[PDB]
């Protein structure tokens, strides 16, 4: 613990991400609106906008 | 090596495979019938049990009983 910054521990995590032809597994996660009934909207369900 | 992982005559129990752009679908029904030696005549829709992102090819399958 008496070590200068240069010999201290670090911790360290690399996040590495890959994309091929097989699937998303994994994704950002998407927010939701609240619902707006009996007006004109623009709208998006499950990706069908 | 370890892998994904999921959990969920008197009858017919009727069942669908199919895979398709890395997802495997799996469709069913069940029935009461009154025929042993044959499926029997008639009509209903096998519903979507699952729809499954796990990329793997298939040529060959096998039943466990
Ligand atoms: C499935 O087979 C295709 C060739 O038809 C190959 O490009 C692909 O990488 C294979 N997928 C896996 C997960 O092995």
């Amino acid at each position: 613990p008496t070590y200068g910054v240069g010999y201290q521990p670090y911790r360290v995590v690399v996040l590495s991400f890959e994309l091929l032809h097989a699937p998303a597994t994994v994704c950002g996660p998407k927010k939701s609106t609240n619902l707006v009934k009996n007006k004109c909207v623009n709208f998006n369900f499950n990706g069908l906008t | 090596n370890c892998t994904f992982e999921y959990v969920s005559f008197k009858n017919l129990r009727e069942f669908v495979f199919k895979n398709i752009d890395g997802y495997f679908k799996i469709y069913s029904k069940h029935t009461p019938i009154n025929l042993v030696r044959d499926l029997p005549q008639g009509f209903s829709a096998l519903e979507p049990l699952v729809d499954l992102p796990i990329g793997i090819n298939i040529t060959r399958f096998q039943t466990l009983l």
